[PDB]
RNA sequence: CGAUGUCGGCUCGUCGCAUCCUGGGGCUGAAGAAGGUCCCAAGGGUUGGGCUGUUCGCCCAUUAAAGCGGCACGCGAGCUG
RNA sequence: CGCUGAAAGCAUCUAAGCGGGAAGCCCGCCCCAAGAUGAGGCCUCCCACGGCAGCCGGUAAGGACCCGGGAAGACCA
């Protein structure tokens, strides 16, 4: 019953060094900088990343579970990384990789071509089926949130780009 | 940016792919650089250019200084090509060439004193029934006590025409350097005789 | 026996450094500076206070919404010729005029006035053109 | 987007959520999305 | 009340937005196309004619649309009458 | 309309932070514009003249008048 308490496990080996207003992530697949609250305290132990709050008003308790989940993704995203998945669904529609750049045809007069920003790769396993993935799970959610919007599931047939996992809720048409 | 000082000659038109082509005429060049204007000593990017060779006369000394320095024949008209800073110091016709469109700004025919409809197409009064020593006038003007007064730049009668006026995107139709000549396609601002500036155009 | 009136003074240069300061806290010191009723020979008909030279102008400080709730206005006298201006906006395109105008509000309206306001010298940035006036800095 | 002086849950599934100034009702279902106005 | 000229038209605009159109949206009993309803939006645009002094309205032919109000029911030291 | 995200173990476009998004807003286009008295900048020309921050006079760079005119114009410009 509190995210800000919850002492982050630290992997080895990512490193986590603190700074005023901001904590370093390094690991094994890259550095991230959370910018951190000057309020909160973030404490390094053996293996373990805590934060600690000033007091027990709402802002800093606010602040408080936010920090912990900021700095425990960076953990996260430098060791495992993180990756989002989806799925395309409809008769014309494919993905192909060119280059490193992503390419949907999902029924347009055109392809649409989504070119990488930096710490995102893309990958097209199937024509079907497409990943996004990064270090950054904050970029990584926003890349698969544009290549969702591209074509967004119909309201009524299974057709579009959806997330995996995404439920196929379809209205009735006639 | 590019840009020649010239004057307007004349109208005609040819014939291009079975279409008669309107055409005004400009004599552009050549044009010697008298002055470069750099971000350092002046704060911006620009070449003043010269035209027409003037009896020397005619030149006073502070205009003859100015033309030594930038060791140049004397010459009728100094103006500025803003962000222009060609390689050579004369400029010639030749950096238009056919099919590039272009801005031509010239002085328009002056009017002088002209009236509400010449000037702002204003549609007058009636020419018969009734109306009463109108037929040019301009109406009302206003409202009634609120505001109890006339707005800012109401159209009105007065001065029109012998104003800078810029022409946009018109095709360069031919280029004639043993002439220095320039084919337009289409109207150019101003009497024949009149000075015109020749600019690469600001439409994509 | 009559009131003391002084002679004509040089005035004195000095020299602020507004960086972090609430814009309109910083104002109301540099008006009583301008106006010289820091000096113990105040005549309220003669311009004798301070010379002010600002500079980090930029670099002003404001609470709340203000960068983008506060909205400077200019009347041009035509039809719809109201245009608004945000700080934000302002800061980003003339800094220096936002500390000037806090000023210029809290000045005397009048001919006095309007010279006082010219004895305010206000720079973006850290630099002022002034080093031959010597002026002395203060801390307000 | 129901636009109204008085915002409601409609079913139970429904949640009053403040933002940015302005009280919302989100829901999984579409007609029941509300914002106060 | 030792005078603040009145309806309607014409001319000339300008503003409000409770928006007629064009631009952006959410919901739909939204398949598509076309609509309905609400939200944002005043930048521009918003036709010609028959009837009647008319404003308004009805009608004809179009239109993206043929918006509604304020300005002394805007405007007669501007015209009409 | 979102992404990441607490308070509130879930959830939440938001409280920290980031993105998308109108014929509309700022700029970009065209015209005026330093009486912008906050009177700006650059190039070039003149010069330290006599007599008694002032005055008198003769000049300098230049300017004005006058005249021939002008797709400039009521006049003037
Ligand atoms: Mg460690
Ligand atoms: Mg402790
Ligand atoms: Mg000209
Ligand atoms: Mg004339
Ligand atoms: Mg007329
Ligand atoms: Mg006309
Ligand atoms: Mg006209
Ligand atoms: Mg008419
Ligand atoms: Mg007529
Ligand atoms: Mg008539
Ligand atoms: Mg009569
Ligand atoms: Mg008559
Ligand atoms: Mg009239
Ligand atoms: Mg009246
Ligand atoms: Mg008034
Ligand atoms: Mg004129
Ligand atoms: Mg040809
Ligand atoms: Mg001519
Ligand atoms: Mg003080
Ligand atoms: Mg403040
Ligand atoms: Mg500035
Ligand atoms: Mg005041
Ligand atoms: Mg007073
Ligand atoms: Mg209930
Ligand atoms: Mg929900
Ligand atoms: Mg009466
Ligand atoms: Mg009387
Ligand atoms: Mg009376
Ligand atoms: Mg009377
Ligand atoms: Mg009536
Ligand atoms: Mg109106
Ligand atoms: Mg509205
Ligand atoms: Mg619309
Ligand atoms: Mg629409
Ligand atoms: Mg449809
Ligand atoms: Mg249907
Ligand atoms: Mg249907
Ligand atoms: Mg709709
Ligand atoms: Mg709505
Ligand atoms: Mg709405
Ligand atoms: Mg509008
Ligand atoms: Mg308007
Ligand atoms: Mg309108
Ligand atoms: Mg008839
Ligand atoms: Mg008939
Ligand atoms: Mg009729
Ligand atoms: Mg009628
Ligand atoms: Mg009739
Ligand atoms: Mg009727
Ligand atoms: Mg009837
Ligand atoms: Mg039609
Ligand atoms: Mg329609
Ligand atoms: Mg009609
Ligand atoms: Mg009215
Ligand atoms: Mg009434
Ligand atoms: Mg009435
Ligand atoms: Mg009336
Ligand atoms: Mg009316
Ligand atoms: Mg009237
Ligand atoms: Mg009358
Ligand atoms: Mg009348
Ligand atoms: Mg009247
Ligand atoms: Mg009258
Ligand atoms: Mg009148
Ligand atoms: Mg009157
Ligand atoms: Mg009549
Ligand atoms: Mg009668
Ligand atoms: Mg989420
Ligand atoms: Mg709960
Ligand atoms: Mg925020
Ligand atoms: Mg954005
Ligand atoms: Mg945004
Ligand atoms: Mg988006
Ligand atoms: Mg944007
Ligand atoms: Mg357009
Ligand atoms: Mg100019
Ligand atoms: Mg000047
Ligand atoms: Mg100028
Ligand atoms: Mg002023
Ligand atoms: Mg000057
Ligand atoms: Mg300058
Ligand atoms: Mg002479
Ligand atoms: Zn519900």
């Amino acid at each position: 019953s509190r995210i800000g308490r919850l002492p982050i496990p630290v992997p080895k080996g990512v490193s986590v060094e603190v700074a005023p207003g901001r904590v370093k992530v390094k690991g094994p697949k890259g550095e991230l900088e959370v910018p951190v609250s000057p309020e909160m305290r973030v404490v390094v132990e053996e293996g373990v990343v805590r934060v600690e709050r000033p007091s027990d008003e709402r802002r800093h308790k606010s602040l408080h579970g936010l920090t912990r989940t900021l700095i425990a993704n960076a953990v996260k995203g430098v060791s495992e990384g993180y990756s989002k998945e989806l799925l395309i669904k409809g008769i014309g529609y494919r993905a192909r990789l060119v280059g490193r750049a992503l390419e949907l045809t999902v029924g347009f007069s055109h392809p649409v071509v989504v070119e990488p920003p930096e710490g995102i790769t893309f990958e097209v396993p199937e024509p079907t089926r497409v990943r996004v993935s990064g270090i950054d799970k904050q970029k990584v959610g926003q890349v698969a949130a544009n290549i969702r919007a591209i074509r967004k599931p119909s309201a009524y047939h299974e057709k579009g780009i959806y997330y995996a996992g995404e439920p196929v809720r379809l209205k009735p048409g006639k | 940016m590019k840009g020649i000082l010239g004057v307007k000659v004349g109208m005609t038109r040819i014939f291009r792919d079975d279409r008669a082509v309107p055409v005004t005429v400009i004599l552009a060049g050549p044009c010697p650089v008298v002055q470069r204007r750099t971000p350092e000593k002046d704060g911006y990017t620009a070449v003043q250019l010269g035209f027409l060779p003037q009896n020397p006369k005619r030149v006073n000394r502070p205009l003859k200084g100015h033309f030594a320095k930038a060791g140049v024949e004397p010459v009728r008209i100094l103006r500025e090509i803003r962000d222009f800073n060609p390689e050579g110091d004369t400029v010639t016709v030749e950096i238009f060439k056919p099919g590039e469109r272009v801005d031509v700004t010239g002085t328009s025919k002056g009017r002088g004193f002209a009236g509400v409809m010449k000037r702002w197409n204003f549609a007058g009064g009636p020419d018969s029934h009734g109306a009463h020593k109108i037929h040019r006038h301009p109406g009302s003007i206003g409202n009634r006590k609120t505001p109890g007064r006339v707005y800012k730049g109401k159209k009105m009668a007065g001065h029109y025409g012998a104003e800078r006026v810029t022409v946009m995107n018109l095709e360069v139709v031919d280029v004639i350097p043993e002439e220095n000549l320039l084919l337009v396609k289409g109207a150019v601002p101003g009497p024949n005789g009149g000075l015109v500036i020749v600019r690469e155009t600001k439409k994509a | 026996m009559k009131t003391y009136v002084p002679k004509q003074v040089e005035p004195r240069w000095v020299l602020i450094d507004a960086e972090g300061k609430t814009l309109g806290r910083l104002a109301t010191k540099i008006a009583t500076l301008l106006r010289g009723k820091h000096r113990p020979d105040w005549t309220p008909n003669v311009a004798m206070g301070d010379f002010v030279v600002v500079v980090n102008a930029d670099k002003i400080r404001v609470t709340g919404k203000k960068l983008e709730q506060k909205i400077y206005t200019r009347y041009s006298g035509y039809p719809g010729g109201l245009k608004k201006i945000p700080l934000e906006k302002m800061l980003a395109t003339h800094p220096e005029r936002v500390l000037e105008h806090a000023v210029k509000g809290m000045l005397p309206k009048g001919p006095l006035g309007r010279r006082l306001f010219k004895r305010l010298k206000v720079y973006a940035g850290p630099d002022h053109p002034h080093q031959a006036q010597r002026p002395e800095k203060l801390e307000v | 987007m129901k636009v109204r002086a008085s915002v409601k849950r409609i079913c139970d599934k429904c949640k009053v959520i403040r933002r940015h100034g302005r009280v919302y009702v989100i829901c999984e279902n579409p007609k029941h999305k509300q914002r106060q106005g």
